[PDB]
This record gives C-alpha cells, sequence and structure tokens, in this order.
C-alpha cells in the first residue's frame, strides 16, 4: 500500500509536466502573434523570449529542481520495478525539456482561415456527440440512436472532402482532434450478428 | 478487471428489495449521519456513527462487529460499481449522496479504515460517472482568435475555466479536503508511520490522481499540489 501510492504520485507528476509543455506552447504562439501583428498590422527578440523560459515560476519545486531529482534518485534506488521505471523515465525527461518542447511545437496548426474554423467547430460537435453515444453503447447495441449515429458518420464521410492539399490539411486536422480513437472504439463496440443497421454504421466507420 | 456477467448478477440479486435487510442503511438527519440495521433476529437498531466509533474505541464488541460489517459492505458496494456498471451506481447514488459521504469521510473521529472505505466508494461511484472524460494535456490544434496578445498563468486557466460547463463544481469541497489532508500529512515529521493511516493516504492519493486526470484541477493548483506531493515523497 505504501509503494502503490508512491507510483500513483509519480503518475500525477508525469501528467502535471505535460500541462507545463502546453503552457510553453501557448506562450510561444502568443509571442509569435504579438510579433506578427506588430510588424505586419524581430527574430532575435522572439528567440531570446523563447530561450528565457527553458531554465522561473513554472519550476516544479521551490528549490530550483534539486528536490525533484532528489526524490527521483531515491525512488530509483528502491526495489519496486514499476516505481524505478517511472523514476528513470522522469529523470530522462527532466533533462530533455528543450528537445521535447521544440519537437512538439513543430507539430502545431494555427487554423487561421475561416473555413478551417467551420471545420473545427463541426468536427468537434460531431466528435462529442459520437463519443457520448459510444460511451452508452450497451444501451442501444441491441432506433433514434442508430439513425443519429449513421447520419453523423455519413456527414463525416462527406466532410472528408476532395483535393490533395485540402485532403492532407483535413487529415492532419482530424488526427489533431484524435477522431481515430472514437473510430477504433466504435469498431470494438459489442455486436450481435444479424443487425443490418449495425453493419451499415460499421461499414461507414471502415 | 470487472467481470460484467457475475457483476450484473450480484447487482440484480443483492440490491433486490427482498434482500434489503442484510444491507445496513445510512441516512442523514437533522445534520448527522445515522446507521440503521437489523440483528440476526427481528429487531431494528438505530444509532449514530460517532457513538459507534466511541464505543468501539472503548472496547464494546457489538459496536466493533457492526462497524466491521459496515466497512466490508461499503467495500462490496465499491467493488460492485467498478467499470461503470450503471444499473448499480444509480441505486447506490440514490441511497448514498455526495454530501453524506463527504461528511462521513471528512470527520476525523471515525476510524481510518472506515474513512478509506468511504473514499474508495466516492472515487468508484460519483467521480467515475460520465459527465466527464480523460483530458489530453497538450492540444496541437489552436485557433488564431483564441491566442491572446499576452498570456500569463491566470489567463491560461481562465480559458479552461470558461470551457468547463459546471458553474458550481460538485467535487470542489472534495478537492479542498484532499488539499488539507495532504498538507497535514506532509507537515507530519514522518509521512508514512502509522499503518492504518497509510490506507487512507493511498485512497486519497488515488482519488486525487483520478480527479487530476479528468481535468478538474487548475495549473496553479496543480503546481501547489505537486510541491506537496514532492514533500510527502521526501
Amino acid at each position: 500500500v505504501v509503494m502503490e501510492t508512491k507510483l500513483k504520485i509519480l503518475e500525477i507528476l508525469q501528467f502535471i509536466l505535460n500541462v507545463r509543455l502546453d503552457y510553453r506552447i501557448s506562450y510561444l504562439l502568443s509571442v509569435f502573434k504579438k510579433e506578427f501583428v506588430e510588424v505586419f498590422p524581430n527574430l532575435d527578440r522572439i528567440g531570446e523570449q523563447a530561450e528565457a523560459m527553458f531554465g522561473s515560476m513554472l519550476e516544479v519545486d521551490d528549490e530550483g529542481g534539486r528536490m525533484f531529482l532528489r526524490v527521483l534518485i531515491h525512488l530509483t534506488m528502491h526495489d519496486y520495478a514499476p516505481l524505478v521505471s517511472g523514476a528513470l523515465q522522469l529523470l530522462f525527461k527532466h533533462f530533455s525539456q528543450r528537445q521535447e518542447a521544440m519537437h512538439t511545437f513543430k507539430q502545431v496548426q494555427l487554423l487561421i482561415s475561416a473555413q478551417d474554423v467551420e471545420n473545427y467547430k463541426v468536427i468537434k460537435s460531431e466528435l462529442d456527440r459520437l463519443r457520448t453515444m459510444v460511451e452508452k453503447s450497451e444501451l442501444w447495441v441491441d432506433s433514434e440512436n442508430y439513425q443519429i449515429v449513421k447520419g453523423i458518420l455519413e456527414r463525416l464521410n462527406k466532410m472528408c472532402g476532395v483535393g490533395e492539399q485540402m485532403r492532407k490539411k483535413q487529415q492532419r486536422l482530424l488526427k489533431n482532434m484524435d477522431a481515430h480513437k472514437v473510430m477504433l472504439d466504435l469498431l470494438q463496440i459489442p455486436y450481435d450478428k444479424g443487425d443490418a443497421k449495425m453493419m451499415e454504421i460499421l461499414r461507414y466507420t471502415h | 478487471i470487472a467481470i460484467p456477467v457475475t457483476q450484473e448478477l450480484i447487482c440484480k440479486c443483492v440490491l433486490d428489495p427482498k434482500n434489503s435487510d442484510i444491507l445496513i442503511r445510512t441516512e442523514l438527519r437533522p445534520e448527522e449521519v445515522w446507521l440503521t440495521w437489523t440483528d440476526k433476529n427481528n429487531e431494528h437498531h438505530e444509532k449514530s456513527v460517532r457513538q459507534l466509533a466511541q464505543e468501539a474505541r472503548a472496547g464494546n464488541a457489538h459496536d466493533e462487529n457492526v462497524l466491521s460489517y459496515y466497512r466490508y459492505q461499503l467495500k462490496l458496494f465499491a467493488r460492485m460499481c467498478l467499470d461503470r456498471q450503471y444499473l448499480a451506481i444509480d441505486e447506490i447514488s440514490q441511497q448514498l449522496g455526495v454530501d453524506l459521504i463527504f461528511l462521513c469521510m471528512a470527520d476525523e473521529m471515525l476510524p481510518f479504515d472506515l474513512r478509506a472505505s468511504f473514499c474508495h466508494l466516492m472515487l468508484h461511484v460519483h467521480v467515475d460517472r460520465d459527465p466527464q472524460e480523460l483530458v489530453t494535456p497538450v492540444k496541437f490544434a489552436r485557433l488564431w482568435t483564441e491566442i491572446p496578445t499576452a498570456i500569463t498563468i491566470k489567463d491560461y486557466d481562465s480559458n479552461l475555466n470558461a470551457s468547463r460547463d459546471d458553474k458550481k463544481n460538485k467535487f470542489a469541497n472534495t478537492m479542498e479536503f484532499v488539499e488539507d489532508y495532504l498538507n497535514n500529512v506532509v507537515s507530519e515529521a514522518v509521512p508514512f508511520a502509522n499503518e492504518e493511516k497509510n490506507k487512507l493516504t493511498f485512497e486519497v492519493v488515488s482519488l486525487a490522481h483520478n480527479l487530476i486526470y479528468f481535468g478538474f484541477y487548475s495549473f496553479s493548483e496543480l503546481l501547489r499540489l505537486t510541491r506537496t506531493l514532492l514533500g510527502i515523497i521526501d
């Protein structure tokens, strides 16, 4: 019981480190937007700003990071295998903040065009509705829900669109929304053979 | 891992009204929590948890046996509701409310074991419903309008607060209690000394972890809790 709580605490710390990356990404985008709007209603200044954050309110501990490494080392010295694995992973990630931050920043989409805004809104709404229905799959696996799901899937299929550049942009956008997780979850929905509507929606998902 | 078949059978059998006698009933009355149960024969006992714990500390056998039965029943309820078997959590939620469990868990006079059982039920009943879902920390897609001219920490959580649809969070007091408990345990010279308290500490830690993974907490609160967690670890 004393070791499982330590592992859970490590998981909490691991998750809480990602929101820090999100905040750093947001700050970088904000600095970009300020520079772009100011210049066109510079590179050195934004570079200095980006370099400043990496190494101090965002610090994990008030000791400047010494405490975080201290607990990581102590946990690594323990006998529990999962705990040591988590501690080692955190230790390695602690000294590679800049690499991970830049790698994640490179994969960023701005969605400036108005059309992109409409696709974002509609896709988000459909994804939320489909996820809500999937979470309650057991209720309607064996009606209004069937037609609603079929309509949502058909709307998404039409939404896919045409055009090589448009195709690539939309595929990247869908990956950003993580729609493939909803698709895979729907595929693994419990099924009873002989339901025509279920086969139809499965074909649409495929 | 939950087994849907046997879980469903036990859900339909133990909660069946004919077998309601075996299940102890807790009710909040003007407030204090009162336990009502029935002996092996046809007599009904109505008392309160505080006096039960006091007598159990004194050494009364009947109080200890009744308390043990209650905690084990609570553990059975928590295990039953694992993996979102809604047929059960509907009945459990109607019987046991968020405020009632908060009152039972927060108060210190009760034994540590009972508090841990209440925490487990709270996590596996009310927190694990589906007005929620796992929140991805880093979102690659960002809108050109959303990006503010100047961004600070408070501005960052402001948008998250606006996104949240719950005007009055139902678990906010739970987060407050978790913060106070962790502050007290870290304040203690030996964070892990009492064997019984370890169960409750693990339970609250698990509840906090699941709460964080659902996006309830804010970045500033996340950092503060991170400092406290680092303190308790070492």
